[PDB]
Formats: C-alpha cells, structure tokens, sequence
C-alpha cells in the first residue's frame, strides 16, 4: 506495498 | 550546533521497495518491512543480514517492536496484522477484522495492546495475548495514515488523507481532540515526553504540535512530500532534532528549536520512505523505494  | 551523520552500511537484501525501518528499543537490531511481503532483521551495529520473515501474503506497509523486542507486529495489504516471535521466526496470532489495507501499526508501551489503522479508515485496538480486537473506532473519512499510543499508553494519536489529526482515549475509545487550513497528514506520533504531536502534510510541511493547547509551535519546510506517508523522527541522543525521509532521495535534519535544516544525508537514488532513529547511539537508519531497496545506516558525533 500500500504505503510504497 | 550541527550533527555530522555519515555512511556506514548499505544493507541489501529486499527486492522490492522497503516500506519501513524501526530499530528494536534494546538497540540490537533493526526491522524492515517492504512490498516483497518480507520482513528483514539486521544487526544494529554491523549493518548484517539476520534473517526473513514471512508469512503474509501481500506486501507490507508497516512493523513494530513490542517494548522488551521479543515481539513484531506487521501491517499487512492481506487485511491483516501478525504478531511475529522474533527469535523464532514464527507467527503467533493473526489479527483479522479489518476490511481493506493495514496500513500502520504499533504496539503501547506496556506491549499487551496493539494499535492498527487502515484503508478501511478504521482505527483497531487489538489485545496481543488473545488476538482479538477489542474496539473499532470509525476514526476517520480517508484511509489512517498513521497510530500511534503515548508515553504511558493513555492516549492514541491517529492521522488520515481527510487532513485532521485525532486524539483518543485508549480505554474508553472516546475522541478527545482534533487537530486541524487541513492538507492531507500522512504521519503522525507523538513526541517522547509526549505533550506535542508531529505531525506529516502533504504540501512539504512538518508541524510541531503543542497537544493540550491545540496548537501549532513550530513548522519545518524544505524537503519534498506530496505523495508518500513518510516517517518522521524524533531524534534525541544526541542534539534534538527532527529527522525524517524526502521525495528528492535525501533524509532531511532539522534543528527542532531553530526549524533550520541542520543537514541532507545524500546516498539514496529513490524516496526516502522511512527514517529511524537508535535508542542510545546517534544513528539513523534510512529505507529507500523501488529504485534502491536498500536501507542505510548513519552514525553521527551529536
């Protein structure tokens, strides 16, 4: 990876 | 006056983008998280490759170390978190109840509580021995960027897209205050003492919050942040500092009372997703994206  | 960070290790080992670097609180090692669906424990120290674990079945957005570092809680897209045995390696509990993307994660100081926010926009409070979640908190209207508990597990500080940050009470589960012009906050925690809150906007901006008064003591600027939830530190072993990573590659240090940038670690050739600060020595370790998949490791004099 989401946060990637 | 100013720190002198430079380079000592480049780790590598992940072979996608590294989503998150948390060093242990006894100093010993540090944690990384990546879309690889690992996660990678190295030597504090010696920069060395300590073992991976796996278990989740989509990537990872966030780790944690429980307060005595037996323990590692992970933020996983499979809609779940687990609580991993550090030494052995092996999953002890899955949390399942969240309904999309964990995102971020933390354990309380006292360790017997997890705290998880998600794309579902739910804050969830999770009891580590059982695995079960205690409370939901429909906390905000936008994905949770970012949970975190305070110096004696009281309160819950919690950030979203939806621009304001949100303060609550771990034991009844009831909103205490609200931070809020409002961009997007993609991270918040609190600081050690724990009477102000950082806080991470979308417009290239770190606040400093005094909590209590609800307002805003002092902001630093100067480093590039419109997309990314990055990590941002406080840094006290040495001078105090704000540390934190930048979408132009570099880890940003500023000077907490001044605001000024006091120094730009040059080595990373992507976003600097997350920064991380050791418990007793003056180091930063520093994770990088798709272009780089290494963590680095920098000591400095103060």
């Amino acid at each position: 990876x989401x946060r990637x | 006056v100013k720190p002198n960070y430079a380079l000592k290790f480049t780790l590598a080992g992940h072979t996608k983008a590294v989503s998150s670097v948390k060093f242990s609180p006894n100093g010993e090692w540090l944690a990384s998280s990546s879309a690889d669906k690992l996660i990678k424990i190295w030597g504090a120290y010696d920069g060395k490759f300590e073992k991976t674990i796996s278990g989740h079945k989509l990537g990872i957005s966030d780790v944690a170390w429980s307060s005595d570092s037996n323990l590692l809680v992970s933020a996983s897209d499979d809609k779940t978190l687990k609580i991993w045995d550090v030494s052995s390696g092996k999953c002890l509990k899955t949390l399942k109840g969240h309904s999309n993307y964990v995102f971020c994660c933390n354990f309380n100081p006292q360790s017997n509580l997890i705290v998880s926010g998600s794309f579902d926009e739910s804050v969830r409070i999770w009891d580590v021995k059982t695995g079960k979640c205690l409370k939901t908190l429909p906390a905000h209207s936008d994905p949770v960027s970012a949970v975190h508990f305070n110096r004696d597990g009281s309160l819950i500080v919690s950030s979203s897209y939806d621009g304001l940050c949100r303060i609550w009470d771990t034991a009844s589960g009831q909103c205490l205050k609200t931070l809020i012009d409002n961009p997007p906050v993609s991270f918040v925690k609190f600081s050690p003492n724990g009477k102000y809150i950082l806080a991470a906007t979308l417009d290239n901006t770190l606040k400093l919050w005094d909590y209590s008064k609800g307002k805003c003591l002092k902001t630093y600027t100067g480093h590039k942040n419109e997309k990314y939830c990055i990590f941002a530190n406080f840094s006290v072993t040495g001078g105090k500092w704000i540390v934190s990573g930048s979408e132009d590659n570099l880890v940003y240090i500023w000077n907490l009372q001044t605001k000024e940038i006091v120094q730009k670690l040059q080595g990373h050739t992507d976003v600097v997703i997350s920064t991380a600060c050791h418990p007793t020595e003056n180091i930063i370790a520093s994770a990088a994206l798709e272009n780089d998949k290494t963590i680095k490791l920098w000591k400095s004099d103060c």
